[PDB]
């Protein structure tokens, strides 16, 4: 998602995009934000469920 | 073994006790001439009995990590690694 945003910012600043504005940027910005939090959620739950009951195998 | 029946003796009492304790079969009437071995005929009856059974499963599922057993000559000639082996966990490609 972030790579999509960065390319459109570049092209827009070079004058190659039309009908693109801060609301399109804003929508992508909040989209990538929410899913980055989701990544953190998955990271923690995997870690903690091993740490909490550390059966030595695995 | 085969062709034989086990019977516990000593439960059928009825005088001076509550019906919660009046439980079981006596069998002393079968101790003829004070002999413990008697010839019998066994027939199947009609109903079905309920048991206050404590333990459910009869066998061990092959779970050698519960009761480890070995033989005397193994105990005497083999290293503990072959009869009393403890579990290993992998590290950086090491046990």
């Amino acid at each position: 998602i972030t790579s999509i945003a960065l390319i459109t910012i570049y092209l827009k600043s070079k004058g190659y995009l039309e009908y693109v504005n801060t609301s399109h940027i804003h929508d992508l910005a909040k989209f990538m934000f929410g899913i980055s939090v989701f990544w953190t959620y998955l990271w923690f739950s995997q870690f903690m469920l091993i740490w909490y009951a550390n059966i030595p195998e695995e | 073994a085969v062709g034989t029946v086990g019977l516990a003796v000593g439960y059928g009492r009825k005088a001076a006790l509550k019906e919660e304790m009046q439980v079981g079969i006596n069998a002393y009437a079968l101790y003829k001439n004070f002999n413990s071995v008697q010839s019998i005929t066994l027939a199947k009856a009609n109903g079905e009995h309920e048991f206050a059974c404590v333990q459910g499963q009869k066998t061990l599922m092959g779970r050698g990590d519960i009761i480890k057993e070995t033989t005397l000559e193994i105990f005497n000639t083999q290293d503990a690694k072959h009869w009393n082996e403890q579990p290993m966990v992998s590290l950086d490609h090491q046990e």
